Order: structure tokens, then C-alpha cells, then sequence
């Protein structure tokens, strides 16, 4: 869409930047379609006269379909390691429209007649609900706020002051 | 746009789970001896905040250890509920209690708690430190029962100037002295413990009797019961137990009345329909 | 680390999973704490030679 | 600032504990009995033979 | 057109081999479609945060927390073919009706392990005489974890408890003591 | 942070000029660590036995398809600590030469 | 004289009740060998115990009074043929006494 | 529901005093 | 029982070290040394006991 | 399929025999398609560690959906006695 | 493979019902007084099958009859369960009781019975021939209770060597044995039966120490509760009533350490997903 | 002799029972150390203790004693190495007591 | 199921009916 | 692990040259019981009746189709222990020949 | 410990505060300050423990 | 690295141990000719561990 004007001849439409290294994944997927569904859900609530209060309205966690062709065998390696990768959170920029927090939900290949030397792939991504989407932080190591570990049920060790000053001579 | 917070009670502090977090409580109230229940189904936990809840929360360091001379044995946890737009507030108190079940519900990838709190858990307390009264009078077994349980109290009954001999000797706990007052003249005045308060009181009176209701949208409609009307109503933040209620149906015309409060059946949930509390009441003299 | 597998009832044998384990324990102390105890490794080599 | 003073204050308030205080503090401490701490040096080689 | 100038590493060629004998099973089964689906599963309720903390001891918790949150559900393929031989739908059908059956898909360049046969449907239409119609599915019995193990021996293999309950008594030719002494006195 | 022990193209441990063992800590480690574990035949280790590259079984042999020796490849690059994935693994083959090239992903 | 299940693995560990008592047999392979480690009611009785062909596992009086029984192996054991030819019996008091009056007379 | 009814009726059996 | 046992101690010697002179020369004199004071010493102190 | 001869020009490909007496019945049903479609089920099973171990399968019961041309009121017949007839296999 | 196994015993002999059939057990056991407890669904069942049964399974010829003097009164059947791959079996037993109800739940076309279950059902035993103790210490009580109910016991306790004036004369039948032995010193030493062995013990000890089961694969994730840590797992024949076990856990990791079990809750399905069994368990002392 | 589990975060409170006691540290960088905040059975006895190696944290006499225990770091506090390098371990009475006399003589 | 657990609030009837 | 007398192309028992019998065993064993297997007319076991090859009853006979003569031998194959399958079963008619050729997938 | 300890005070001064004679004023003189009071006043201080 | 013999007053074999320099001598002239083998390194680190 407009918006922007990149002024520029070779504008890269499609991202998948790793949130954590900051590291372009997957460079190479041919996109040939992307939908990025969204969801939320109404609490109709009929009340003694014909009439009916919606109350609230709940934010249900964004979807991206996205249809590639895969050219390359380590792309598709790639894909299954992102299918794999239960640990790092992505973010999908499709056609000026950032969404972080994306996780791999579900892909399906497909390999066909039509496609021999490359194969066709659903990828399809669900955002991760967070309670605070713009986290506070601190600059310097010093000034946290202060985590609790609660009971800890401080386990067994076998070795009696004597090492225990011989360590601290040390 | 619902809120709903549930406040525990921690060395820490207070950590606030708020309704951003898929929360559901299910309480429900009487005016009964028996302690009400709050049942709470919390999704979304951390790692690091279900070792700072779930590990205190336990039944032991008072069966196979000491570590018990007062409050802190066991957590107390409190509900605030309510509604907000336009910027104000409406976050009243439904529950306080302390915790005395944990399970979990839900397993990966959401690994949900199941927690059972029940209102004056303290019965882990010092097994009745003051001994009552060897005779006196109704009220004033009453106002032992509540000064021995640290709760202010609102007694209002026409037995209360009736002597009893030894009343309540037998008493083995604190919350056993609900069960006493419970006992004795059963018919109509049943006390009970609603928070903080201790109301002893008669079935057929109100509470509060400049603070009746007028209630005039329900969900679904005002039905009768073999007791009283019943009906089920959106969060109001102005609703307790023993309340009195001013009926004012049109699906139902001969529920039209007032009624004071038995039962409450709150049902709160943040990310899900159930939004309401369901009311038993009686005809009010 | 290495307990005492002599004891008085007869000489207690482990599997060499625990001896391994404990072999792999006393060189991650000793060198590393993040050292790779990999087969390939000359470190990983020590390892299971001391482990034979 | 107003945190700065806290934790500087809370760093010297119980400095005059020789078991806890340290730096220039536990310095001043220890040497009332004459126990000082000593100078970081070199080895300061003189008349080395240079052949080119 | 000539599809036996296959490419070199990413050869078109399905071999079905079986993990136990390791031998290319159903050969000779002309195959039109493969599909491969891989799910998981993310969190549905929103995560909760503990932010007020500092740069970079957020990111490990948020990443335990990631870790923690989605869970794996193994890979199922489709495959559409056309068997041309009796021989190749008996085998498929009688290792179907099999209950342990653990095969190893290589497709183009897949190499997805431990598979089992889910469902198998064989269509015989006016239109293929000849030969049938198969489309077949599978699931993955387990992920590939590797193994790190105690391996290349008898010995130093990991004891297993077999926590036996009720011991029988006896039988074959044996009186008791005599016969067991017998027996041992025999030699064999 | 995986360390490892410095070592030279002859995978003996090479030391310094004073005669002290370096422990390459991080890339350096992790880019030694994948040469060593991609030089490794399978049924080496007597503590793995699985492990390791088919040198004998997908290479060096008639083999019809060298997926299989990708796959064993890939494998073996990443068993090593962390590696995560590969970016791309090349298999190219020249007349008589196996020629192979990787391209790892390690996080560090 | 009762059988014990075994299973062809090289180490295995079993533990019943037999002989009203809880008995636990660890049998590993150990070089060219079989060995066993014997623990009676959860208190370690020995530890590798050379195991042999109707030689008695408990070797010590001290472990097999008052009527406590043995285990003995009718031939040299081996775990490739546990199971199907190789079997571990128990005998309790009485019986173990009079495999021990007719093995001390050979 | 048949588990939170259980565990109502458990809770009220439970005071200090054993005996 | 049966299945063989190995238990050479130069089994922790990989193909990669072929021509390394470390490793392998660390390896051979720690099979050495195990040789001596665990195999020699045995069969000694068997023609000891005989 | 392949993997066995007829040298018989005459072989009738569809055959419905009654288990008890080993007889054919409907015998003139024109057959114009056959679909046997076996079934199973897998017992996923996830577990802690992002993981799902599959368990054992279970064997459903084979389903034949037969589609045919009935020529006359006796091959009719026929069926709806094969539909009603509740003791033979 | 799962292999799973009713074997029923009958004058006939044991007829042994396959994981061929249908079949579904959900045996409940745990460390009281009462009977453990497994429901078992069995499906496919003949005629033949059904008249074998189900006529032997009855509570007559004890009421309104005599035939009765000792066991063969009630049909004992055992449960063996497990999985089987590569040719080896893995068949531990689970569950070892007498049935007392017969139902059909699935009317035909698949005529299932579903038939129920309890351990020591043979409470209407010889109303108890040897007489108890007059004046004796807790093990000889719970060594005559023991001896008199025919099961080998493990008493392993800090209270044996306590004197009681007169453990229990007014027992009426065998199985009133178990609930005396449970009623006296009931904070921590409750004693159960499992299968055939009758365990007194403290609740925070373990049966066997050497006996700990090393658990660290998980279905879903190890959860905190009241008291210890409540977990779900395949089924592993290795995992009893009170034994030791040794959590090392992923997903929770304060959860880790000994555990000793007080409740299992086995749901084992041939032909069905569930095939679990899930383990209560609390700190090991 | 207990070891305390240690997590490498720069502030953080850990409680628990040891030694027939409820006790809580709260160890949080303060500049260029570390500082530590013991309560021990809710009430709080000491704040913003320097934490260093060998030396115990709960210095004065009026707070260790009686046979309460004391806590000990090996090296000196860093949250960074905390649960790998640096441990912190609990001492009883007796433990103290011995570490006492042995650390009076150096 | 309920219904599991009334056939289990039964089962408190030994043959004495003592009466 | 299947084990078998050995016999001869007679199908008695055939000795060796020391007046021993000989145990064949795993693949041989096998080999010889899907032979003898197949030489067994049904109604022959009168401890099995079902078991045995349709030689009257589906071979030999004026047939329709020989489907249930494939089915009835592949039966016989799979009878013996450790067959599992049945690689291909040929089956070719000449004027009066009804060859029949196996291919059985014996793990051992 | 070790990852530094900030505490400039002047951190508070963003790059907009570049060409402000009176933010950047106020900043500085209250900075100026607190050293002189508190990092000077400790520094005298411990010479005086000396 | 010797099995002294008390031969015939104290029956009993009894170990030297002292084989810290011998294994020095191994990583010497096996690794190397001229390695540090001073502690706090990680070979004299492996060598003090492997003597143990």
C-alpha cells in the first residue's frame, strides 16, 4: 500500500527477521500470498427484554498464512528448523506491516507433478499474546526490580567447614 | 471492558494477576455456616510466577513441622471486580480468603492452575484463646464469637437477649464457633462470616435496610422458587449477601417485590461469555 | 567422584553410564564449565579414555 | 541521584567492621597494627647485554 | 521429458525402507502426489510479563517461557500412487493390518523416520483397469531424538528394573532338591 | 559458550608460543568443533555408536541418492553445541572429488 | 523351588517378595562373567557375586540363616540364554538344607 | 462439578485437633 | 557371558587422530601405564597366589 | 493388478460368496466401482519436552463402498436380503 | 504395543481377556482405609463369554443361600498390564481384586459390560477367628491383623513400640481390620493394602529407599499441589503405592526432587488414547 | 553444610526453611558489589550486609547465635557467575561454630 | 462419572447386618 | 530363530554323513518349512482342518478365477513362522504348468 | 559486581537538550551539587577515617 | 608409581603414589617438550586431576 515513499529500486518486500541476533531467515522463499487474519470474540449476552449487551470484547491472537515456493533444499531444512524452533520468536514484515512475536503454528509441503524441481509450502504463523506488548527496561546492570524464587527446599552438600575454609584460604 | 483482579497476600507483597491474563472465578456465597467458595482457573502463568505462588501455597510446615504462630501460614488472597469506561473505575470486592486447594487444570501449551480458596481458612488458629462465656446472652455470645475470630460484627436479631448455658465449651476452633452460633436457634437467624464481616442475623430482616436494590435487567428472567425469586444478573458492584433487593421484572409481573439475599453465585470471567452472578432471595419482613 | 566401590560387601560395580557421567562431571569441573564433551573432541577423546 | 546517596550509603555503612569493610577502608583499618598494603611493581632490569 | 536424468541430491525417487530390516519396501509403486504436513501448537492465553527489569534478563526468561509455550505435534504424509502389481497392495494391506510397523519416507529430499501407516484407501475405477488407485497416510510414530546412549556393548548397558511379582514354582523333570542337583550334576 | 581446546589441522592439540593450551571460547570453538565433528566416521564412538558421518554407508559407495548423505551431514553439523541449523549445504561433485560446504547458522 | 522369570538383557535388576522376604538381584554382565548384587529387605546382603552353575549364590551361612533360602543357577550363567535355557531358582529353608546335605557329599 | 464438590466436602473436616 | 567385552582403552582413539602426535601419544602411554600396574600387576600377583 | 495369469478369456472380476454354503449371491449386478478403504488410529501422546510420542495404532474395521447398476427386481431383491440377512457373513 | 490383560479366576481356571477386545480399566488406588478401586469396560464379549461370566459374578448364595465357607464366594481377578516391542514383554500387574457390580453401559450393537471392581472384597470373611491382642504393641496388632486377613505385611513405623490397652475388639469382620488400623495415630501412619501386601507405615517414608523410580519424561508438565508435587506419565511397570520416586522435571524445574506417592490413578486403554497413570505424590522424609 | 540455590540475575530474594528456620536473603548489586538483606522468621535481621568470600554474612553475635546457622559465600558475590562458580552454603550451629574456630587462627 | 462413585458409597456393608 | 530337521527333495528325514541329523536353522530352516508348507493339501491337519493349500478346491479344479488360488498360497507362505511377507508370488499358466514363484522376505 | 553502575546523573540530558542553555543549566548545576555534597563530601570523609 | 612388598613383615602390598611426576612426564615428551605444566592452567589442571 502507499505510505511511504522508499524512492528506491530494489525494495524487499518480504522479512522474516529473528527477534533475538536481529538475523534475516529463510532470504530466499518465493511468496506468492500472505493473509494476516485477525480474530476477536463478543460476549452476546441476552437480558430479559428483547435486547442483547455485547459486554467485552477479548483480543484473540493474530494469524499469517503465507504460500511460498521453495527453490532450495536448505530452505526447506530452514523451514523445518523453524517449525522446530520452539525458542525464538519472529517477526514478519510483508508489505509495510510489522508483526513481532510470531510464532510457527503449522507448514505443509507439498510435492507435486507440477512442481519438480521446487516445492510449494503453507506456512502458517500465530502471534504470541504477551499482557504488556511494550515492555520497561533498565540501562545499567544495577537496578532491577527484584524477582522472588519462593520456598526452595535447599538441597544437600557433604563437606564439612574444612573445606570449606580451605576454599576461602585459597 | 471487564477488570478483574485477583490480589494475593505474599512476604513480597501484593501481586496483582490482572484481567489481561485469562482469569475465571467462580464464587459462590450463602448465608450458611459453611465457608464460602471461590474456585480460580488462572491460564498464562510464568515460570517464575508459578514458583512465587504455587510453592507457598502449601499444607504443610504446620502437619510435619512447626512454623505456625499466626497469619502468613497460609496465603490470603482477595477478588476485585467490576466494570470501567469512559476512564472510571468500578472495581468493588467480591472474595477474601485464604487458598486451600491446588491442581492443575489445563496441561501444555498453556499450563493453567486450578486454585480452591475458601473464606476464613484460619482454622488453623489458636485453638480459642479467650474462653466464652459460662452464661450470657445471645448478642453477647455473638460478640465473643467475633472478637475471639478478629471480625467486626453486625448482629441484628430479635434472640438476642435469650441466657444460654454453656454456650460453646465444647468449641475446639475458631471456625467452629460459626458452626455454634449456626447451631443454636436454627429455624430463621443463621450467622455467617461475608469477608470481614460476622452477621448474625434473621433469615426474613435485611442488613442494611437503606441500602435495597432496585433491580430492573436480568439476563434471562426473574423466575420463582419454593422459597423466594431467582435470578441471574450482570456484575453489579453493588450486590452482597443478606442484601435487600427490589425486584421490578416485566417478562415475570408477580416476582415484583422485596426480596432479601440467601445465595450468590458469582461467575467472572475476563477472557470468556460468563460475566454474571445468579441471586437467591426471599421474601423480605 | 568416584565414591568408594570397594565398600565390605564385595566390590559394587556401576554402569559405565554413571561411571561416564561421573568422568564427564570431574573434566567439566576441572577444565570448563562449558567445555564440549564432544566423542570427536580431544577433550571428548580424554574423556571416554578415562571412562575405558 | 537520590539513589546514587542510597546505594553509597548503604556501600559505607558498616565499614568500620574490619571482617566487612573493604578498598581503602579495610587499608586504614589494618594499618593501625602495621599491617600495609604493599605496591604493585615491575621487575626493573638494569646493564642487560644488547649484541648487534 | 526424460525423468530418469533425475538431479543428483535432490533425487525425485520415494523410498519406503523398513526400520527394522532396512530394505526399500514396496518397490514398484508409481507414485503421483506426496504431501507433507508438520503442525505444532502456540499458547492461546495471553503470556504473562514481568517487565520493570533490565535489558537481557528479561530475554531468557521470555525465552524459557517460549520454550515452554508451544508443543510439537509430528509430521503426517499423504501419498497418492498408482500400484500396478497385486504383490505390492498385498504387502501394503498386510503391513497395515500389522500392528508395529515403523517405516522410514524418503521423499524428494526428506528424510522424515519412524512412520507409520494411518489410513490406506485403494480405489479400482472403470477408467484404470489396470492397476488401482492408492492413497495412502502416515504419522510420525516419534520425533528423531537422538540417542545419545551407553552403545557398542552388552556390558555397560543401563540396568532396567523388571520388578517381577509372583514367582512360579517349578516344573519339567525335577524332585525338589535331588532333581535340581541332578540337573546342575548333569553338566549341561 | 562452548570452549574447546585449540588444536591444528592435524586434530593434535597444538599449543602457544609458552607452551600453554588455548581454549578458543564461542565462533572459533564452535567452527573448530563442526570441522572435527564432520571428520568423524559413524561407529567411532563407543559411547554413541550411532553417531557420526556415513563415510562408508552414503559416501564413498554406490549409492543411487546422496540425500541420505546430506542427511547424515546435517546431522553431524548439528550435533555439535550451539549450532541451531545450517543455511545452506552444498553437495557438489566434481569427478572423482565429493565436494561439500556448509554454511552454519551458530548463535554466536 | 521357585523359578524366577529372567530376561535376556545384559543387566537387569529384579526385585519380588519371596520366601517372606523382599529380595533384590541386580545381575550384570562384567567381563566374561555374570555377577550379582543381593539386597534382602531393602539391606544389602553382598555385592558380585560370581554367579555359577548350582553353586550357591548365597555362600555364607550368615546370610541364609534362620530359613532365609538361596538362589542357585542350574547352569553357568549367561544372559544370551535367559529365559529360554538358563533359570535362577529359590529355594527356602528346608529345601536349600537338603540341597546342601546331598551337594557336600559329592 | 463432581471434583470441586469433593474438595468442599473434604475442606471442612480438616481442624488442628486429631482427636 | 559371551558377547565380548573389548575394553581397550585405545577405543578412545578416533579416525581423526591418524597422524596426530598428542592425543594419540597421551593415549598410548596412559594404555601403557593401565597395562602395567593393572594387567601386569594381576598376572603377577596370580603367579603370586599360585 | 499384476502377479497373476488368467490364459482365460471369461474371468468375472467381482464376486460376492456367502461365507456358509459357499455360494454366490447377486450374481447379475453390473459392478461399476469399487473403493476399499481400510482405517486406523494413532494415540498421540505430547509430553513435557516439545514432543509426542505416538503409542500404539489400533486396526478399524475395513469399509467397501460398492456403487453398481441393478438390472432387475430380483437383483433388488437380492439386496435388500443381503442388507437384512444378519447371520451370514 | 499396549498389551493389557483381565485375568479372571474361575472354576473353569483363569480365562485370560486380551487387549484384542476392547477394553478399558481405571484402576484408583491410594493410602487409606478404603478399598482401591477398578472399573473395568470390556467390549465384544460372546455369548459364551457373557454366560461365564456374568452368572459366576453375583451377590446371591451369601445372602438368601449358604453356599459359603471360603473363597470361590466371589470371582478374584488380577490385571496385568504393560507394552511389548522387539519381541520382549513388559507385563507388571496392576490391580488384584474381587468384582461386586456387573452393568451394561453400550447396549448392542456392541454389548459391553462394564464391571466393578474392589481390592479385598472378601470382607465377609470368618468373622474373625483369631481373637485380637488383649494388651499388645502396634506392630503385634498390625502382625495378628495381618496373619488374620492371609496378606504378607510391611510395617515399617516410628510408633511400633507403643503399647495399646485393647487395639480393637470391637472389629466385626476382616476388612474393619484396615479402617482400626488406620483410625488409631491417623496424622501420618496410615496403612493401606496394595495388591496383596499390607503396608503400615509413616505417610512421609518410603516402602523400599533402594526402590526410587527416576522420572523424567512427563505428560503435560509436573505441577505443584498442597502438598508435594502431582505429575501424569506413561505407564512405566515399575511405579507402586508408596514408592519413592525421583522427579526431574523440564518445563517446572523447582519441582525437582524425592517424592514419596500417596495416590495413582490408572486409566489404561488397548483400543482407546488414554493409557496414562497419574501419581500424587508428597516430600519424601 | 547446605548449598543455596542461586539464580544469575543481578536482584533476587530467595526464602526457605533450613536449620528449623524460615529464612529469606534478598541479594541485589549495589555499585560494585554485592549487598544482601537477611530476615529470618519475618523479622528482618540485618540490611545492605557486603557479601565476600569466606566471610559470613550474619556477622555480629546477636544475630547467628544461637546455633542458628550462618551463610558463606566461596569467592566473592557476583550474580553473573551465580549457580555456576560462586555457591552459597548454610551452616548450623555445630558447622558455624567449627568454621569459627578454625577461621580464628588464620 | 457420578455414577462410578455412588457404586463406590456402597461398598460400607460387611455381611454383618448387625441389626 | 526357526529350526528345522533337515530333509530332502524326497522329504523324508536325510542324514548326514556321521548318521546325525542335522538342525537347519534361521534361513535355510525357513526355505524348507515355505516348501514343505506348500506341499500340504487343506484338510490335512486334523489339529488346524482350515490350514493347508486349496489344491482340489482352488487349484486343479475347472475354475473362474485362480484369485482364490493366489490367496490360499499366499495363506501357505505366510503360515510358516518368520515370513512376514511376500516380496512377489508369480503366478504363470502354461498349457498345463501352473507355475507358481515366491519371493519371500525372511528377516533372519 | 562487574557490568558497571551508571549513576552519572547527567544521563538525564537527552540529545534535544543539545543547544538548551537552561535544562542542560539546571542538570548540570543540580550535578555539580551533588558531587560537591556527596562524592566530595565522602571523599573528605574517608581522608578524615584515614 | 611403585607396589613396595613388604615381604615377609607386614604381608602386606603397599602403594607409593607420587605419580604426579610421572604423569608430567608423560604430557611432557608426549604433547610437548616445553609445556607450563604450573597449575592454574588447563593442562596442569588435567594433569593434577588425571594424577589423582
Amino acid at each position: 500500500m502507499l505510505g511511504i515513499f522508499t524512492s528506491l529500486l530494489s525494495s524487499r518486500s518480504f522479512s522474516i527477521v529473528d527477534q533475538n541476533t536481529n538475523q534475516l531467515v529463510a532470504a530466499d522463499l518465493r511468496i506468492s500470498r500472505v493473509n494476516t487474519r485477525f480474530s476477536s470474540v463478543g460476549q452476546r449476552h441476552m437480558l430479559e427484554d428483547g435486547k442483547t449487551k455485547m459486554d467485552s470484547r477479548t483480543i484473540h491472537p493474530m494469524e499469517i498464512i503465507v504460500e511460498v515456493f521453495c527453490p532450495s533444499i536448505d530452505v526447506v531444512d530452514q523451514i523445518n528448523q523453524l517449525l522446530l524452533d520452539r525458542d525464538t520468536l519472529y517477526k514478519v514484515i510483508t508489505r509495510g506491516m510489522v508483526f513481532e512475536r510470531m510464532m510457527c503454528t503449522s507448514e505443509a509441503l507439498n510435492q507435486t507433478p507440477d512442481m519438480i524441481s521446487a516445492t510449494p509450502a503453507r506456512l502458517t504463523f500465530s502471534q504470541v499474546l504477551v499482557q504488556n506488548p511494550k515492555p520497561i527496561m533498565f540501562r545499567n546492570a544495577g537496578d532491577s526490580s527484584m524477582i522472588d524464587r519462593g520456598l526452595a527446599l535447599a538441597e544437600d552438600v557433604v563437606g564439612s567447614a574444612g573445606d570449606l575454609f580451605d576454599y576461602a584460604v585459597n | 471492558k471487564r477488570i478483574l483482579r485477583v490480589t494475593f497476600n505474599m512476604p513480597y507483597g501484593p501481586e496483582v494477576i490482572r484481567e489481561d491474563l485469562d482469569v475465571r472465578v467462580r464464587i459462590m456465597k450463602a448465608a450458611l455456616r459453611i465457608q464460602n467458595r471461590a474456585t480460580m482457573e488462572i491460564f498464562g502463568l510464568t515460570t517464575q510466577l508459578r514458583e512465587s505462588l504455587l510453592s507457598q501455597f502449601t499444607a504443610w510446615k504446620h502437619r510435619q513441622r512447626q512454623v505456625g504462630r499466626e497469619d502468613e501460614l497460609m496465603i490470603k488472597v482477595s477478588v476485585e471486580a467490576g466494570y470501567s469506561d469512559q476512564g472510571r473505575e468500578q472495581v468493588s470486592r467480591v472474595f477474601v480468603g485464604e487458598v486451600a486447594i491446588v491442581d492443575i487444570i489445563s496441561p501444555p501449551p498453556d499450563i493453567g492452575i486450578r486454585i480452591q480458596c475458601y473464606t476464613r481458612q484460619i482454622d488453623r488458629t489458636k485453638t480459642i484463646r479467650n474462653m466464652p462465656p459460662a452464661n450470657t446472652t445471645f448478642v453477647k455470645f455473638v460478640e465473643w464469637g467475633a472478637n475471639e475470630m478478629g471480625l467486626n460484627f453486625i448482629c441484628d436479631t430479635s434472640y438476642n437477649d435469650q441466657v444460654l448455658k454453656n454456650p460453646g465449651r465444647s468449641i475446639t476452633v475458631a471456625s467452629a464457633i460459626l458452626a455454634s452460633i449456626q447451631d443454636m436457634y436454627m429455624p430463621d437467624v443463621a450467622a455467617f462470616v461475608d469477608d470481614d464481616i460476622l452477621i448474625v442475623k434473621d433469615r426474613d430482616k435485611v442488613i442494611r435496610p437503606d441500602e435495597v436494590t432496585n433491580v430492573n435487567s436480568f439476563v434471562g428472567i426473574p423466575s420463582w422458587s419454593e422459597w423466594g425469586v431467582e435470578f441471574q444478573c450482570l456484575f453489579e458492584p453493588s450486590i452482597r449477601v443478606a442484601g435487600g433487593v427490589a425486584v421490578e421484572s416485566l417478562m415475570n409481573p408477580s416476582v415484583n417485590g422485596n426480596y432479601v439475599i440467601t445465595a450468590l453465585e458469582y461467575d467472572l470471567a475476563s477472557r470468556d461469555r460468563p460475566f454474571y452472578i445468579k441471586v437467591m432471595g426471599s421474601p423480605a419482613a | 567422584a568416584n565414591y568408594n566401590y570397594i565398600v565390605d560387601t564385595g566390590v559394587i560395580v556401576a554402569d559405565t553410564a554413571d561411571v561416564l557421567s561421573d568422568v564427564e562431571a570431574e573434566f567439566r569441573a576441572a577444565l570448563g564449565a562449558n567445555i564440549n564433551l564432544a566423542a570427536s573432541t580431544p577433550q571428548g577423546s580424554l574423556v571416554a579414555a578415562e571412562a575405558i | 541521584a537520590r539513589s546514587s546517596v542510597m546505594r553509597n550509603e548503604a556501600r559505607i555503612a558498616n565499614t568500620i567492621n574490619p571482617n566487612v569493610s573493604f578498598g581503602t577502608f579495610l587499608d586504614a583499618i589494618c594499618a593501625l597494627m602495621g599491617i600495609e598494603r604493599g605496591s604493585d611493581l615491575s621487575t626493573f632490569g638494569y646493564g642487560v647485554q644488547v649484541t648487534g | 521429458m526424460n525423468s530418469f536424468l533425475k538431479s543428483i541430491l535432490n533425487t525425485p525417487t520415494l523410498t519406503i525402507r523398513d526400520d527394522v530390516t532396512k530394505l526399500p519396501v514396496w518397490k514398484s509403486l508409481q507414485v503421483k502426489k506426496v504431501e507433507i504436513y508438520s503442525p505444532a501448537s502456540v499458547v492461546s492465553k495471553p503470556l504473562a510479563t514481568k517487565d520493570q527489569t533490565e535489558a537481557q534478563v528479561y530475554t531468557e526468561a521470555l525465552d524459557i517461557d517460549v520454550k515452554n509455550g508451544k508443543i510439537i505435534q509430528p509430521v503426517r504424509l499423504r501419498i497418492n500412487a498408482i500400484c500396478p502389481d497385486l504383490s505390492t497392495v498385498e504387502s501394503i494391506m498386510n503391513a497395515f493390518n500389522d500392528n508395529t510397523s515403523t517405516f522410514a519416507i524418503t521423499s524428494k529430499s526428506i528424510l522424515a523416520d519412524k512412520m507409520a501407516i494411518m489410513t490406506l484407501d485403494v480405489d479400482q475405477s472403470p477408467d484404470m483397469l489396470n492397476a488401482a488407485e492408492i492413497n495412502m497416510e502416515f504419522e510420525q510414530v516419534e520425533p528423531p531424538v537422538l540417542n545419545e546412549f551407553d552403545p557398542a556393548f552388552p556390558q555397560d548397558s543401563p540396568t532396567y528394573g523388571v520388578q517381577i511379582q509372583s514367582l512360579s514354582d517349578a516344573n519339567l523333570l525335577d524332585l525338589g532338591a535331588i532333581g535340581d542337583s541332578i540337573s546342575s550334576a548333569a553338566k549341561s | 559458550s562452548t570452549s574447546t581446546i585449540r588444536t591444528g589441522t592435524n586434530n593434535d592439540i597444538l599449543l602457544d608460543d609458552n607452551g600453554n593450551m588455548v581454549i578458543l571460547r564461542d565462533v572459533e570453538a564452535c567452527a573448530q568443533d563442526v570441522r572435527a565433528a564432520m571428520l568423524m566416521r559413524t561407529g567411532e564412538n563407543i559411547f554413541d555408536v550411532n553417531s557420526g558421518v556415513g563415510y562408508f554407508e552414503y559416501i564413498f559407495s554406490p549409492q543411487k541418492s546422496y540425500d541420505d548423505a546430506r542427511k547424515s551431514i546435517a546431522d553431524a553439523i548439528l550435533s555439535s553445541p550451539d549450532v541451531t541449523g545450517i543455511e545452506q549445504l552444498d553437495i557438489d561433485i566434481t569427478g572423482e572429488v565429493f565436494g561439500v560446504d556448509a554454511k552454519v547458522i551458530t548463535i554466536h | 523351588m521357585k523359578k524366577i522369570p529372567l530376561t535376556a538383557v545384559p543387566n537387569q535388576a529384579i526385585s519380588f517378595n519371596a520366601g517372606s522376604s523382599y529380595w533384590k538381584i541386580r545381575l550384570y554382565q562384567n567381563m566374561d562373567m555374570m555377577n550379582a548384587d543381593i539386597s534382602r529387605d531393602g539391606v544389602i546382603v553382598c555385592h558380585g557375586v560370581r554367579c555359577f552353575g548350582g553353586i550357591p549364590l548365597l555362600q555364607y551361612s550368615r546370610q541364609y540363616r534362620p530359613d532365609y533360602g538361596n538362589f542357585v543357577f542350574d547352569r553357568d550363567a549367561d544372559w544370551t540364554l535367559f529365559g529360554d535355557g538358563i533359570n535362577l531358582f529359590y529355594l527356602d529353608g528346608a529345601e536349600f538344607a537338603e540341597y546342601q546335605a546331598l551337594a557336600t557329599r559329592k | 462439578q463432581l471434583t470441586t464438590a469433593i474438595q468442599d466436602a473434604q475442606n471442612d473436616s480438616a481442624t488442628k485437633i486429631l482427636y | 557371558t559371551l558377547p565380548a567385552y573389548n575394553s581397550d582403552i585405545q577405543q578412545a582413539l578416533k579416525w581423526l587422530h591418524n597422524q596426530a602426535p598428542g592425543i594419540t601419544g597421551l593415549i598410548q602411554r596412559k594404555a601403557q601405564w593401565y597395562d602395567r600396574f593393572s594387567r601386569q600387576f594381576w598376572a603377577n600377583w596370580e603367579r603370586d597366589v599360585f
